[PDB]
C-alpha cells in the first residue's frame, strides 16, 4: 500500500540513566519498551520445526 | 598379520570357542573339547575397552557453537565464516578418518601379538616333550589326561615328571 518510508532505531539503557527526546514532527515514539538482563550469547536457528516437549 | 598368526601359521579361527577370544584345543584319551584362556583374553579387553574410551574422551574440549547471521551487505564476512567453517570440517574429518585407519590396523595386530605370545608361552614350557607340527598344535610324546592339561593352561607344568617319558619315546620312531 504506502509509499514512504518507516526507520526504526534502539540504544539500550543503563539501570540509573535518562534518555531524552525532543522532535518537531515526522515522529514515532515508544509506549512500551523491554526490560534486559543479558548473560551468554546464542543465535538464531533458522528451522521448519515447532517445539517437542522434551530436553 | 604382523606377528605371523592368525593370517599366518594358524590358517583360521576356531568357531566352537565362544568363551573367550583366545583359547585350546585338547583331544586326549577323555574326549575332545575347546577351552578359552580368560585372562589373557581379559587383558585384550581391559585394552581395547581403553583405546575407544582414550579416542572419545580426550576430545572432551568442546563449547558453545552457534550459525549464521550476516546481511547480503556484509557478504565478505559471511565468506570468511565459510572458509573457517568449512575448513574445520575438512581437518575434522580427515583427522578422524585417518585416526579409524590407523588404530585399526594395530588393533588388529594386537590380537595377532596376543596369539603368538600364547603360542610361545605354551612352547616354552614343554621345549622337547611335545612336537611342534606348524599348524600351532602340539603333539604329545606321553600321555596327558585332562588333569595334566590344566597344567598348561594354568601354566604350572612340570618338565621333569614327564621327560624320561618322552625322551625314551624319541629314539623308538629313529630307527
Ligand atoms: C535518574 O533517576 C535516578 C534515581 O535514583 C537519579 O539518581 C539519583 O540522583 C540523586 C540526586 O543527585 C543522587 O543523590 C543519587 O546519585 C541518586 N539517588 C539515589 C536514591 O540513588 C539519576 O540522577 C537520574 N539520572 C540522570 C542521568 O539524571
Amino acid at each position: 500500500g504506502q509509499s514512504g518510508r518507516m526507520e526504526f532505531f534502539w540504544t539500550i539503557l543503563k539501570p540509573n540513566d535518562a534518555i531524552n527526546f525532543e522532535s518537531n514532527g515526522n515522529f514515532i515514539a515508544p509506549e512500551y519498551a523491554y526490560k534486559i538482563v543479558k548473560k551468554g550469547d546464542s543465535t538464531i536457528m533458522k528451522s521448519e520445526l515447532e517445539y517437542g516437549n522434551c530436553n | 598379520g604382523l606377528f605371523g598368526a592368525i593370517a599366518g601359521f594358524i590358517e583360521g579361527g576356531w568357531q566352537g570357542m565362544v568363551d573367550g577370544w583366545y583359547g585350546y584345543h585338547h583331544s586326549n584319551e577323555q574326549g575332545s573339547g575347546y577351552a578359552a584362556d580368560k585372562e589373557s583374553t581379559q587383558k585384550a579387553i581391559d585394552g581395547v575397552t581403553n583405546k575407544v574410551n582414550s579416542i572419545i574422551d580426550k576430545m572432551n574440549t568442546q563449547f558453545e557453537a552457534v550459525g549464521r547471521e550476516f546481511n547480503n551487505l556484509e557478504r565478505r564476512i559471511e565468506n570468511l565464516n565459510k572458509k573457517m567453517e568449512d575448513g574445520f570440517l575438512d581437518v575434522w574429518t580427515y583427522n578422524a578418518e585417518l585416526l579409524v585407519l590407523m588404530e585399526n590396523e594395530r588393533t588388529l595386530d594386537f590380537h595377532d601379538s596376543n596369539v603368538k605370545n600364547l603360542y610361545d608361552k605354551v612352547r616354552l614350557q614343554l621345549r622337547d616333550n611335545a612336537k611342534e607340527l606348524g599348524n600351532g598344535c602340539f603333539e604329545f610324546y606321553h600321555k596327558c589326561d585332562n588333569e595334566c592339561m590344566e597344567s598348561v593352561r594354568n601354566g604350572t607344568y612340570d618338565y621333569p615328571q614327564y621327560s624320561e617319558e618322552a625322551r625314551l619315546k624319541r629314539e623308538e620312531i629313529s630307527s
